[PDB]
């Protein structure tokens, strides 16, 4: 959304509403988009029906009120203590991308890293300016490594 | 809107590029082919400065020539390769790689595969080279009679030959007084010590060689003699003056005294200068740079001669010729740096201008060449005859060894390979023997230069050279008929056949691989 | 269009894929006739008038101008492949694009990209796991003929083909002499530390190899020698001009009688140090920096040789191999300047040459290592320029056989036997990546065919031929030996490759293949473009 | 701790990286609310069928709403069933027949090709993600839904 050039001034807020997600979550940047497509078309039928757009408002607010009641009441209760269940979620967000081939080496990177990063007993975030990404052209995506270390390019 | 994927870059491809190599390559031949023998005529040009060329060698005529096609480049520079490598036989390379290359096309066109063709060549070389050495004859070269035979028998060709007893002359006596031998081993016959002068005016038959060096340059101020009879010469690289020097130097004064005695001290260092030089007892000064006239004033009291401005490579010939060695500090001057081996320094007019000669040298290893003349493009004519002739004299002193001309040798290598060609069996027997029948171009274009019937005697001297022994026999340039070089005279040196054929061979080689072109993609 | 205001252009579905496809085909096309010991050479123009004849994938896909984003992929992969390797810069292009060409043929059938993408990968994995069963190791042949046969190999198709046992000696006494002596768990060969120099003139027969070091520069005067018979060597990294202060210091002179005594300072402080140098008995300086005319007097009068103006690089190589020290500076642990005896390299021969009208210096017999050069003799500079591109992939390919002992058959023996066992393969799977595996090894196909083509011969057949011999290898037994006849082109028959002397290293082979399967991957995953308009 | 990133050309490389990041985000977000969610389009499903349940109880034109807002949660599915090469209509009945009888981690499973448990695949996404995604593209509705002209200026 950010590459191209959209002109529409109502199409340059949903990629800003695409930079809040990344912000936020750092993932589902794409269904976020989806999602207020698909409200903002359904909102035509209303308004051809005589609905006033401020009934809609105030139905969308109650609607959004329950649901989140609902996917909190569908979730599932984790410790950071088990590593099995960090690698399936790393792996899931990872096998969309082109590097799903090499996620049998990628998963447990990450995960590694952000459980060097961090203290687990009293950790309530994590800065991500505490890992350096270093990018070296040659080789392939197999030969990638994580280094306990220092690394410098001069 | 308009994809595209190379950006209006020019592609081809197929035989048609072979064709156009080999016709771009021939027509390059074409241009030259009457430019060949004794009886050679010669060609005006026109450079984009106005002047003009009026000349008859090779080189000269192919690299005045604004081309576009690559193949003729590459023409051209293997005329500027041979030129250089050994300064002669810039007209016959280029002929042979013409043949050479016209004999291909036939297998070509035959559905038969370039690399063969390669193979052949690179086969047939190797055989041309051994059967050149085969023949070859040995010259020694305390013998100056051979020596102006050769060299003469190399300039009759060229536009001089009138005078030719004259030049040959010149040519020998010029290299024998640059062969030098130094520390170590290392013996070179350079040809940056033998510079050439022209002066238009006079005639010609007064040309020479000086045993020293000659400049255009005048004494600094009249009452220097203009006459020494033996002097003592001191070279310097520095200047005779007071200059700035480099450290951001700067002066505050505040007394009376302190100005005037500043322009004094300037003054002092000149003085002290010149008695480091007045100390050695010369009589001429010769530097690169400037002369102050309080030094000037010096050097007068002191009875000397000063000359100014004179260029490096100037200075290099006389330091080589009178015996001194350049001084940048006449503080470290000493006896060993003063040249005591000039035996006259004299100052003429030659035509309201003044020149300064340096001769009579006990045993110099420098010269120079005096040329009077018509007018400029006669004198140039003549420098690049005598470039020819010297360049001939140092390859044959570099490798004592002669074969014979007149197209004796094309025969001779040419009837080894033809019968070395019939032990051999494969497609490669055929090319093999083309490049054999393409040695035959040399002595054709003679034949036809010089007006006789080339269908008749090209075949009477195959006949004779398929004798036993009859390897000197070829065509006497200037009447017509077959004789022996034994009787005529007519030896080239081996180097130059050598490079000739390597050259011609390997730029056919290079021109049969080309399979496609692609024009304007922006470097 | 109408919606998704963009001032740009875009471009969706099956028309983008094939555009893609024909731009990589398109690539191939142009290289396509130069692979094998048959195929000739190309020459290039530019809009001035420069000529470049060549027959080398990396630099002719360097010399083009390319804008289509999927060739340009393909001339990086090229760039790549010359850099990690140096040698097989043409048939992974080949490779890659018949991949790619393979692929969108099973794409335009509705077969989800993704099945494909996954075969490509497991095709790979097993292709290379299985090459490591081809494998000779070159200490089991003798070593010698091993090396030589590898540069004769390498060396065919170029210019200096038919040369190839004199050119192949050359190239592996070269490759020999630069061997270092590194902590001994293995050793290394650095080459390109072998300087390379051409000259016109000569045939490319009279190249020459010096047991030494070549200098691309001359004397400093002419009253200096040309030729030291022991020659002790200082090399210096700092010019030998009269000095001046820096920028800080200034002259401020308020006595007159005090201006004479600094003036001659500036001109004594660079003399003092020049003596130093010579009491030691240096016959030859070399600096990278520049040297007065006033400093030239004092070597002229010792009898010494001095350079100026040295490259840094050439200047390292010859103080490594001399056994010399660089000095940047005099000074030493103390307040004061000195040069010591002990910081002097050792030759037993420096000469000034004359090559065809130019001159160049030789440093020969370093007595504290070998070190080499090489002087290349041709035509015209279009040759000779040839000459040292072929020259630069031998000497690549004889360091990677030194480094890994193995090598490999050539003439198209491996793409055979892959395909063959990579379809053999593919039954067990029983999915759609077994399309995907067969559609791999009938692309491996394309270099024997290629190889064929060019030569003017029937690919067909022979190709058939190759297939039958490798079937009949890769089961009964008794006939393993049949997994090495590889191709003859010369005649046009099929001929054992290894003990006809045809090998290359087995890396040249497993890079090309891991790097065309990552092109072709990450060109098969675009359903979309949108090009933007010029600002 | 360092990360280094080797490819064969700088787009893959970017990629990569690109990916790696995701899986940073994702497992950051894990940290900061220890909670788990199926993923493969069973809670845009669930919450579906949810709010169309919901929406019987409410009286007026705030129902109708509200059924809207149900009907633009299943586009998250049909995208599923439709890059997958699946059947759209009768993946979507299938998923909220088997929803609407007891078990709620179904999905839409492509390896196989159909509908099954998708916890047995081992798939699975943070809660912060999806409740992050709905309240911000509500948000940005509710926003949108607030505009009535359009005016040029300097
Ligand atoms: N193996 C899988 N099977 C089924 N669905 C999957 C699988 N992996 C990921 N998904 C689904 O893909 C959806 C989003 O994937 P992605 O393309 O990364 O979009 P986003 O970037 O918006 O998260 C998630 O809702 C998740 O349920
Ligand atoms: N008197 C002569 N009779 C026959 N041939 C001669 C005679 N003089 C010179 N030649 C031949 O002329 C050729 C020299 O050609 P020339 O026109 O001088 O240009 P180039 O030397 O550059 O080829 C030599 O091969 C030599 O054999
Ligand atoms: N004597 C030979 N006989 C058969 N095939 C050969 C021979 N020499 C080289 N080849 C083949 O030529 C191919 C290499 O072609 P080349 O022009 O060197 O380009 P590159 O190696 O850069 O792809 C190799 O696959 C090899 O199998
Ligand atoms: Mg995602
Ligand atoms: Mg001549
Ligand atoms: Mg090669």
């Amino acid at each position: 959304l950010k590459q191209m050039q959209v002109l529409h001034p109502a199409a340059r807020m949903l990629v800003e509403l695409s930079k809040a997600q990344d912000i936020e979550a750092g993932d589902g940047t794409t269904s976020v988009v989806i999602i207020a497509g698909s409200l903002l078309d359904s909102c035509t039928k209303l308004l051809q029906k005589g609905i006033h757009p401020t009934i809609i408002s105030e139905s969308f607010q109650k609607a959004l009120e329950k649901g989140i009641e609902i996917l909190t009441d569908m979730s599932r209760p984790v410790e950071l203590s088990d590593r099995e269940t960090l690698l399936n979620s790393a792996t899931t967000s990872l096998n969309s991308k082109v590097v799903s081939q090499y996620s049998s080496l990628l998963s447990p990177m990450s995960v590694n890293a952000v459980m060097k990063v961090i203290d687990p007993a009293t950790a309530t975030s994590v800065d991500l300016r505490d890992i350096k990404i270093v990018k070296k052209l040659g080789g392939t995506i197999d030969d990638c490594e994580l280094v306990e270390g220092l690394v410098l390019t001069q | 809107p308009v994809l595209v994927l190379s950006q209006n870059t020019k592609r081809e491809s197929g035989r048609k590029v072979q064709s156009g190599n080999i016709n771009a390559a021939k027509t390059i031949a074409d241009i030259i082919r009457t430019c060949l023998g004794p009886k050679s005529m010669m060609k005006m040009l026109l450079d984009p400065m106005g002047g003009i060329v009026m000349t008859n060698d090779g080189n000269a005529i192919l690299r005045e020539i604004q081309v576009q096609h690559p193949a003729a480049k590459s023409m051209i520079e293997i005329s500027r390769t041979q030129d250089e490598e050994v300064g002669d036989g810039t007209t016959s390379v280029i002929i042979l790689a013409g043949e050479m290359l016209s004999v291909a096309e036939h297998f070509l066109e035959q559905q038969m595969h370039p690399t063969v063709v390669i193979s052949a060549y690179r086969k047939a070389l190797d055989d041309m080279i051994s059967t050149l050495k085969k023949i070859s004859i040995p010259v020694d070269i305390s013998d100056s009679d051979m020596m102006l035979n050769i060299i003469n028998s190399s300039i009759t060709t060229k536009a001089i030959s009138r005078w030719s007893s004259l030049a040959c002359n010149i040519a020998l006596d010029a290299v024998k007084m640059v062969q030098f031998e130094e520390n170590g081993r290392k013996e070179i016959d350079i040809k940056k010590y033998a510079r050439v002068e022209k002066i238009p005016g006079g005639i010609i038959e007064d040309s020479c060689v000086l045993r020293g060096v000659m400049i255009n340059k005048d004494v600094t101020h009249p009452r220097m003699r203009r006459y020494i009879k033996n002097p003592r010469i001191v070279l310097l690289d520095s200047s005779l003056e007071y200059k700035k020097g480099e450290s951001q130097t700067d002066i505050e004064i505040t007394r009376e005294e302190d100005f005037t005695r500043i322009l004094q001290m300037e003054e002092e260092y000149i003085q002290q200068l010149c008695e480091d030089i007045i100390q050695l007892k010369p009589d001429v000064v010769i530097t690169e740079k400037g002369i102050s006239d309080l030094a000037q004033h010096y050097l007068m009291r002191a009875n000397i001669t000063a000359i100014r401005r004179v260029r490096k490579t100037d200075n290099n010939r006389i330091a080589r010729a009178c015996g001194a060695r350049i001084v940048s500090r006449p503080e470290e001057l000493r006896e060993d740096d003063v040249g005591t081996g000039a035996g006259l320094l004299e100052i003429k007019k030659i035509g309201d201008e003044y020149f300064t000669f340096i001769t009579d040298c006990k045993d110099p290893k420098a010269c120079t060449i005096l040329l009077r003349g018509a007018s400029k493009e006669i004198l140039s004519e003549v420098e690049r005859n005598l470039q020819d002739a010297m360049q001939v004299c140092r390859n044959v002193l570099l490798d004592p060894q002669l074969v014979p001309g007149g197209g004796a040798s094309e025969m001779a290598v040419a009837h080894a390979l033809t019968e070395k060609s019939k032990a051999m069996t494969g497609v490669e027997q055929w090319p093999y023997r083309a490049v054999a029948q393409a040695l035959e171009v040399i002595p054709r274009t003679l034949i036809q230069n010089c007006g006789a019937s080339t269908i008749r005697l090209l075949t009477s001297l195959r006949a004779k050279h398929t004798q036993e022994n009859c390897e000197t026999w070829g065509v006497n340039g200037e009447t017509g008929t077959l004789v022996d070089m034994k009787e005529l005279g007519i030896w080239e040196p081996l180097a130059v056949k050598l490079q000739t054929y390597k050259t011609a061979v390997e730029t056919a080689v290079l021109l049969l691989r080309i399979d496609d072109i692609v024009s304007g993609h922006k470097k | 269009e109408g919606p998704l205001s963009v001032f740009g252009d875009r471009s969706t579905g099956e028309t983008i894929r094939s555009q893609n496809v024909m731009a990589a085909a398109s690539i191939a096309n142009i290289v396509k006739s130069s692979l094998g010991p048959v195929g000739l050479d190309k020459m290039l123009v530019d809009d001035i008038g420069d000529v470049t004849i060549t027959n080398d994938g990396a630099t002719i896909l360097k010399l083009l101008e390319v804008e289509h984003p999927a060739a340009k992929v393909l001339c990086e992969l090229a760039d790549l492949q010359d850099k990690e390797v140096g040698d097989g810069t043409t048939s992974v292009v080949i490779i890659a694009a018949e991949l790619l060409k393979n692929a969108d043929e099973l794409v335009k059938q509705k077969i989800h990209p993704t099945s494909v993408i996954s075969g490509y990968r497991l095709a790979c994995k097993e292709a290379v796991r299985y090459i490591n069963e081809n494998l000779i190791v070159n200490t089991d042949e003798l070593g010698r003929d091993c090396l030589i046969n590898a540069a004769k190999t390498s060396m065919s198709s170029k210019i200096i083909g038919i040369n190839g046992d004199f050119f192949a000696n050359m190239v592996v006494d070269a490759v020999l002499a630069i061997k270092y002596t590194d902590i001994r768990g293995q050793p290394r060969y650095p080459v390109n530390s072998v300087n390379i120099l051409k000259a016109h003139g000569r045939s490319q027969m009279e190249s020459m190899l010096i047991s030494g070091y070549a200098l691309n520069c001359v004397v400093g005067s002419q009253g200096m020698p040309k030729r030291i018979v022991n020659a002790k060597i200082a090399c210096l990294d700092f010019s030998l001009q009269k000095t001046k202060m820096k920028l800080g210091v200034q002259v401020v002179i308020t006595d007159p009688e005090k201006l004479d005594q600094i003036r001659q300072r500036e001109s004594d402080i660079t003399k003092e140090r020049i003596q130093k140098i010579l009491a030691t008995g240096a016959n030859v300086i070399l600096t990278t920096g520049g040297i007065d005319d006033m400093c030239l007097k004092y070597f002229v009068e010792a009898g010494a040789m001095a350079v100026r103006r040295v490259l840094k690089r050439d200047l390292k190589r010859i103080a490594k191999a001399s056994g010399a020290t660089i000095l940047s500076t005099l000074a030493n642990l103390e307040g004061e300047e000195t040069f010591e005896a002990a910081m002097l390299g050792q030759a037993e021969e420096v000469v000034q040459e004359r090559i065809c009208d130019d001159e160049l210096i030789l440093i020969k017999n370093t007595k504290a290592r070998t070190s080499a050069s090489i002087i290349l003799r041709g035509a015209n500079d279009f040759m000779c320029d040839e000459m040292e591109r072929s020259l630069h992939d031998a000497l690549c390919v004889v360091k990677r056989v030194l480094e890994s002992k193995s090598v490999v058959p050539g003439g198209g023996a491996v793409e055979a036997a892959l395909s063959i066992y990579l379809e053999n393969y593919a039954t067990s799977m029983g999915s759609r990546e077994q399309l995907a595996i067969a559609e791999f090894a009938r692309s491996l196909l394309v270099i024997p065919n290629t190889l064929a083509v060019n030569a003017a011969q029937d690919s067909t057949d022979l190709v058939a031929k190759l297939r039958a011999f490798h079937n009949e290898a890769q089961v009964n037994p008794e006939r393993k030996n049949l997994k090495w006849i590889g191709l003859d082109l010369s005649n046009g028959k099929p001929r054992d490759n290894k003990q006809a002397g045809v090998f290359e290293p087995t890396i040249v082979k497993v890079k090309s293949l891991k790097f065309a399967t990552e092109a072709a991957i990450t060109i098969l995953r675009i359903d979309d473009l949108i090009k933007l308009h010029p600002e | 701790v360092t990360i280094v990133v080797r490819g064969s050309n700088k787009l893959v490389i970017e990629e990569a990286e690109r990916s790696i990041h995701d899986a940073l985000c994702v497992i950051r977000c894990l940290v900061k609310k220890r909670a788990l969610i199926a993923g493969g389009g069973a809670p845009e499903i669930e919450l579906a069928l949810r709010l169309t349940e919901y929406s019987r109880t409410l009286s007026g034109m705030e129902s109708y709403c509200v059924r809207a807002f149900a009907d633009a949660m299943e586009v998250i599915p049909s995208t599923l069933a439709e890059n997958a090469g699946l059947n759209p209509i009768s993946t979507v009945t299938e998923l909220r027949n088997r929803h609407a009888q007891g078990e709620k981690t179904a999905g839409i499973n492509v390896r196989k090709g159909g509908i099954s448990n998708i916890l047995e695949e081992l798939v699975v996404q943070p809660l912060l993600v999806s409740v992050s995604a709905l309240t911000l593209a509500t948000e940005t509705v509710r926003s949108i839904l607030k505009i009535d002209d359009v005016v040029n200026t300097r």
